[PDB]
């Protein structure tokens, strides 16, 4: 983990040393031209924790009467909500935990009582079901029936105010990655032939570096358990 | 005579070279009002005669 | 989910950063050219819910005697109709948002007897049928019959103008897709050599990120369910 | 649905903003290039109801002694016929549904008495024969015959006239399409060597978006049904 200060010398003394946006100290890049490097960033970011499932974060989600619907939005969130459009809130954050809206794919739902739950089965009357990546549909809210949803998590948006966040938690092996991805980005911007040539390659090498962290399996993707279908089908 | 004269720093003004600049202008513009010359043909042929 | 202000200047401060069409501090666009960027934005949304399932969506119709064709425009609704024009609308939104006028493709039909009627089926007398994409038609309405009906919903259209649609509501993994393709639009209308080769990189780049997305299934396109017809054939 | 002026201000603001055809505000088409669109919309939108079949419509003809060729023609319509020169007509519509000749493919016919008509059977005496694919021929009229003709049909003919039609009916994901093609037709249209490498990309592109949208069936083109030979043919 390190600021995002820290990535913007990275970035000065890295693939932008020799571009018009860094300060003449080489030290930071330019205040009016940091939005530009946000906005990249958080894109970056957000394909990278895509391919690759690094992060697993889970919600606490309690079911209302008269509600099937459950978006996963900050506004329904404890510490987030507004008393005036909204009853009272169903997602359980913590004040230092924030519910961001982090959520990409959900893996998993398990009920307060430990029994899983199965996710758009047809089939099966009790099985949920997602009519929206983001949104989670109940369609028999007990009384105090209680989930929880684990799902693959994006890194939260970065922001240049202080009371939003200002820290980077990625595999170090992935940091020439997402310099290659904001260099794209940057070159692609500029029209000239020449800067357009150069922006490909940061392409092709981000896209190299991925492939070799597959190879290697360097953030533990692949994944095994032991073999239960053995003793379930009953060969004995 | 005076380097203003010659040109105006700002485009269509009083100068010698920005009325040679208007007047290929318009010219082109006829033909493009004509439905005959793209917008971006149009641009091209103006800057090849700075 | 982020408003269309955002939109703006994500744009101004990502991809069309060098071009002209934004502000000299690079934080908005131009409002002679925002209906140019709106055009393009509803476009790139329609290709982007047509390739993915992302949205589904549905209606509640009342069947009236005498007429067979109910077509599921955004006039028929209980809301936002003209009540001088139809006498009697037939689609229900009663509560949450307003039907929207966002119908690609008709999924299955239930009535409110709870038994699924069968989708343009030829041979069967009690099936329904859809002379039209968007026009549901009816051979026998009763006295009281009313249709459910679920469909892959396409995102509501944007607009600028006073007490329009103005917010966005699309996985965040698609917002590098949504950024290619309305710069692939903007430069590929200048009919400039030069444009129109860097207009050619965005297309190719929308379409590598949507395969991207799903060789991971980040959407959960993908779809399983519990074998019925084991029990239906009579194996046992 | 939405009125031809919304498709002036989307090709305004769309592919031909560019073009000096477009008014000073890029809000509308030149007036006296209008028509020039016009010719071009109509010849979009019958190829697009051509691959797919997206309009089913019905007409009904009634059989007059001694006539046997019975042309499918607006001037037989008993709203638009001449009593001059037609003793009676034998097209029946409605005052606001006039008949518009609209025919492309004949698919079934339907008696008064509900039996399915043979079309196009040499070897069926009572089949129905098509010398013309607008002309319907029967070579058996009888006292109180009474034909119904289902066939796949085209868009209504866009008129600048006030009395003519002003609106399109297209499913909203095929846009993009039809702008692709109506661009297509305005740059092949200039001769420069310049504007015809940009028309061949829109025609290009305007085929990829009717493939994309056959290999996903947004329009619900494929048909299937209940089996009903294996009743017939005596299975059991």
């Amino acid at each position: 983990m390190y600021y995002i200060e820290e990535l913007f010398c990275r970035l000065a003394n890295g693939v932008l040393n020799n571009t018009g946006i860094v300060t003449d100290d080489r030290g930071d890049i330019e205040d009016d031209s940091k939005p530009f490097i946000i906005v990249a960033a958080n894109e970056a970011l957000t394909r990278l924790h895509g391919r690759f499932n690094m992060r697993n974060n889970n919600v606490v989600v309690e079911m209302q009467e008269g509600r099937t619907n459950y978006p996963l939005l900050a506004k329904y969130a404890v510490q987030s909500y507004d008393p005036n459009e909204v009853k009272c809130p169903f997602i359980m954050d913590l004040a230092g935990e924030k519910f961001a809206e982090d959520v990409i794919r959900i893996l998993e739902v398990y009920d307060d009582k430990g029994r899983r739950r199965p996710l758009n089965d047809r089939n099966n009357p009790c099985s949920l079901f997602t009519p929206r990546p983001n949104v989670l549909q109940n369609n028999a809210p007990k009384a105090w029936e209680v989930l929880n949803v684990m799902y693959q998590a994006k890194h939260p948006k970065l922001s240049t105010a202080e009371d939003g966040y200002n820290e980077i938690d990625i595999p170090d092996t992935l940091d020439p990655a997402l310099d290659a991805y904001i260099a794209y980005r940057y070159y692609t911007s500029l029209n000239t032939p020449e800067s357009s040539a150069k922006a490909a390659e940061y392409l092709s090498f981000y896209d190299s570096i991925c492939r070799e962290v597959v190879e290697y399996d360097l953030t533990s993707d692949t994944e095994v358990d032991t073999n239960t279908l053995f003793r379930k089908r009953g060969w004995r | 005579i005076t380097t203003e004269q010659l040109t105006t720093r700002e485009v269509g003004g009083s100068g010698v070279f920005d009325a040679l600049m208007q007047s290929a202008s318009n010219h082109l513009l006829a033909e493009f009002k004509n439905n005959r010359i793209t917008g971006g043909d149009y641009v091209k042929a103006y800057i090849a005669t700075m």
